RNA sequence: GUUAUCCGGAAUGAUUGGGCGUAAAGCGUCUGUAGGUGGCUUUUUAAGUCCGCCGUCAAAUCCCAGGGCUCAACCCUGGACAGGCGGUGGAAACUACCAAGCUGGAGUACGGUAGGGGCAGAGGGAAUUUCCGGUGGAGCGGUGAAAUGCGUAGAGAUCGGAAAGAACACCAACGGCGAAAGCACUCUGCUGGGCCGACACUGACACUGAGAGACGAAAGCUAGGGGAGCGAAUGGGAUUAGAUACCCCAGUAGUCCUAGCCGUAAACGAUGGAUACUAGGCGCUGUGCGUAUCGACCCGUGCAGUGUUGUAGCUAACGCGUUAAGUAUCCCGCCUGGGGAGUACGUUCGCAAGAAUGAAACUCAAAGGAAUUGACGGGGGCCCGCACAAGCGGUGGAGCAUGUGGUUUAAUUCGAUGCAAAGCGAAGAACCUUACCAGGGCUUGACAUGCCGCGAAUCCUCUUGAAAGAGAGGGGUGCCUUCGGGAACGCGGACACAGGUGGUGCAUGGCUGUCGUCAGCUCGUGCCGUAAGGUGUUGGGUUAAGUCCCGCAACGAGCGCAACCCUCGUGUUUAGUUGCCAACGUUGAGUUUGGAACCCUGAACAGACUGCCGGUGAUAAGCCGGAGGAAGGUGAGGAUGACGUCAAGUCAUCAUGCCCCUUAUGCCCUGGGCGACACACGUGCUACAAUGGCCGGGACAAAGGGUCGCGAUCCCGCGAGGGUGAGCUAACCCCAAAAACCCGUCCUCAGUUCGGAUUGCAGGCUGCAACUCGCCUGCAUGAAGCCGGAAUCGCUAGUAAUCGCCGGUCAGCAAUACGGCGGUGAAUU
């Protein structure tokens, strides 16, 4: 609604690089966009059938795409890297064989290499596919809200901020949450703030979740 | 701010936080220039005109400090323990019950010298 | 378990247990009978009271201890209790009775003081109105404006005189007096109360008080008078949609007097009277005293009377505060939910209008009081935006474009509609898009997965038909396996499903407008109040800004503001092509060698920070000017627009809950529709000219676009455009030769050598295809319109105004929509 403006779309020509960064003509650059949307729309859900597995578990912090010509570098930042790589190797090579029977035409030779994160209570992508799981859960909402803001204060941050939108606990009206604790400066660009926004099933309704991390100045 | 004043960081600053740097300096070398010194909290406190400094008072009562002043003839001695029956204005009087309170402070330590 | 019924909860009738300033509640104020209460001393009585005892208080319940039915219920012994009444023998303080007193209560006398206290009778001054006369002129009166009205049979105004009624300036005061109501020019007559002071005397003779008796602002009533002004009613004028109101001009009862009557009022300090006590600081009247009072005065001591940051205490809070709702005593009145009601009925009173006493049924679950946050206010104080003002241009008039209602239609698809709808979502609807209508068709079905059969899949297909489709024709059949079988794909079949731009965004996610770029919105600790909360975020100044300084129980901090990021304006460093090119050799075209200096170009760096000087200002902030500088006071201008307001918009973007349709609001195709009309409204464009039009010549721009593309040169056509076709994938090629402007000439203000709407005829171009629906060219026709009512909009500088160009959308709807670029260049504050 009446909200600030988006930290990782204002803070775009500084400090905070692209989820994909390459370059192409005019002529193939619609072709561009849809084959790294497809690929981004297959690695973050990654289910081949009709059940809630892969992907979501591990909790994905970001993809970055970068291309010259017919290789793309796709290095996902994962959490928990025992999910997407093996329990005996099978795992990374069905992946391996999903994104290359999408993309063919030229002979697009696709390497996936695979890198980890500090800790996953510094990036806003975990903490919107955690605390927004337990929407999903039917956990208590607001002690959940106020344990997902101290639980990235002791993962030694300068500031943490949460909010939804509507239909907490199978209300018929529409109301709003929020709890901050320390400081976060919304409109400077020397603040370096990460966002992410994640949706919820619910057979109720639906919610709509965005983290605001605060890191250094 | 007194560290930072007298080192080698006063060429490297910039001209908008070298004077914001020193106008808070001015503001607190005027005000703070007496309470400094000591840094521990106090268990019994003197005090002058308890009637114009009533906040003063009021504030060591509800914690459990007992309260001794020079009370004058506009003030009520209810809220103190020990009172002492004297003028406030006049600097004669000031100085005596003060100086006197300071030589029984110094006699219960070392070193009894001239005012 | 339900219902009925009593009690409890209800200290919501409270004797133990409550209240009456504002929540329900002191009767309007006094006098006073009965009744209640009553100072101090001694003696006495001892009635009340108290002690003990004697009777009676039936038994059985209840209670305590102890027994019997196997326990218990039940039954049972004794005791306790029966709180009471009477009698006898005592005690005697208190209350009461009797006797004799005392005095501080209360009362009286003596001598003084102040006062609108009251009644009666006189008399005084100003003014108003009216009557008469003089002078003199045409206007006067009145209102936000006007009109009714008074005027030349002459008012008003002015002067002189008369008559009459009422109230009586100033002093008047936060003043005084009175029981209340109430009462003020001066004087006289009769008369009441209060207070002080040396005292003299009685002696509690007191206080309160249902009923009762008396007094009662104004209005109103009866009879007789009076009547200047004011003024219910009433009559006109005006205002208004209407006003049988407010306002204007008149005006009766009444208001005034005598007598009688009615007895009511926010009859309010809304806090009944009387008495004793409890911190203080300023304002009246009497009296004592203060070197002889030398003085306006100084120090006490009483009455009555205000405010107080008024303390304790009390109070729900506001507030009261020794003239307390403080602490207590004596007695009387009153309340115990709101509406109905203070009405009905009855009694009493009255001439009447009505007054006094005072219900119920029914109905709701709430009324009510104080205070708090916020908002609102035709409340106030102080401040900011073209907001107004100052000023320029514009709209509404006109023709045309476009959007929306209404209308119409088979459909003229949907959504947005106060500002935050109205070229708005659709940056591009002839098919498509489209969702709507009509008609022709298919259904697990156009699209997804899974099972089975025939099969590779396809290409060219021929016939009918508007097409969607349907019937058959050949040509053709890759890659692996123990060939059984499969992947890719196709037709057909069965079933789950697939499918929905169907409803609900008052079920929702995401996103948005809006006040707002307004500048506020909050927190920690500590204090304030019982508390909800407040303080800090108030105040004095100051800025775009809780920006900053000072003050201040506030001290600090967080979000917002600012800054950090992007361009523009100066320079500097580095690097130079498709850029530029001073100096030097020139096919004059940087054109070539060559040169990097300059312009430009692209990354970095320097710089304004009120920082410096002065003045103003509270020796602060900040503002006003100046210096130095390309640039100053957030440099110009963007981006960025908090906690939140409108359950404002969007489930036709998407996603999602629920619901509904599912041989169907699902799907395919053809044609139509959305750019239909008697009208209305919004937003724009082109003109009414000649600071303009037209003809010819002619000087400079910035920013972007482009490979199913941008397209020069040349040829042809009057032109749009077409043929051929180079180069550029791009500061090397092209899209453009930018327009105002400028010189000369013509016209010379007549609806025109202004304006182009409309119309006919003939073409070009994009696409199956453009009649409805297109753009553009050529020829001709050539109106409305002469700057436009009420009302209303934007903009303060390089802005307004105006003149060209480019881009996105896109086959095509190229200067009129949106976005983007530059040229020229104000006005006023």
């Amino acid at each position: 609604m009446g909200q600030k403006i988006n930290p990782l779309g204002f803070r775009l020509g500084t400090t905070q690089s692209h989820y994909s960064l390459w370059f192409s003509q005019p002529k193939n650059y619609a072709e561009g966009l849809q084959e790294d949307q497809k690929i981004r729309d297959c690695i973050k859900n990654y289910v081949q059938k009709n059940t809630k597995t892969s992907s979501g578990v591990e909790g994905i912090a970001r993809i970055e795409i970068q291309k010259r010509i017919d290789l793309i570098q796709v290095i996902i930042h994962m959490g928990f890297p025992k999910l997407l790589i093996e329990n005996r190797p099978q795992g990374v090579e069905d992946l391996k064989i999903n994104v290359q029977k999408e993309l063919n035409c030229v002979n697009r030779k696709l390497n996936i290499a695979i890198t980890r994160i500090a800790k996953p209570y510094g990036d806003p992508n975990i903490l919107a596919e955690f605390i927004a799981g337990q929407l999903k859960s039917r956990v208590s909402f607001r002690k959940a809200m106020k344990k997902a803001i101290e639980l990235t204060e002791q993962a030694d941050t300068k500031g943490i901020q949460i909010q939804i939108a509507g239909r907490i606990d199978g209300k018929e009206i529409a109301r709003i949450e929020w709890i901050r604790e320390g400081r976060v400066p919304l409109q400077t660009i020397r603040a370096k703030i990460d966002y992410c926004a994640y949706t919820v099933r619910t057979i109720y309704g639906v919610l709509g979740i965005k983290i605001w991390i605060f890191m250094g100045e | 701010l007194r560290m930072e004043q007298t080192a080698g960081r006063l060429a490297r600053l910039p001209k908008r936080d070298a004077a914001v740097v020193k106008r808070q300096l001015s503001h607190l070398q005027t005000y703070l220039g007496g309470i400094k010194y000591m840094t521990g909290l106090p268990d019994i406190v003197i005090i002058v005109d308890q009637q114009e400094e009533y906040t003063a008072l009021r504030e060591c009562i509800t914690l459990g400090i007992p309260t001794i002043c020079l009370i004058d003839t506009n003030c009520n001695p209810d809220l103190a323990d020990i009172s002492i029956p004297a003028n406030d204005d006049a600097i004669a009087s000031i100085r005596l019950i003060l100086t006197k309170l300071v030589f029984a402070i110094c006699e219960g330590r070392s070193s009894y010298i001239r005012n």
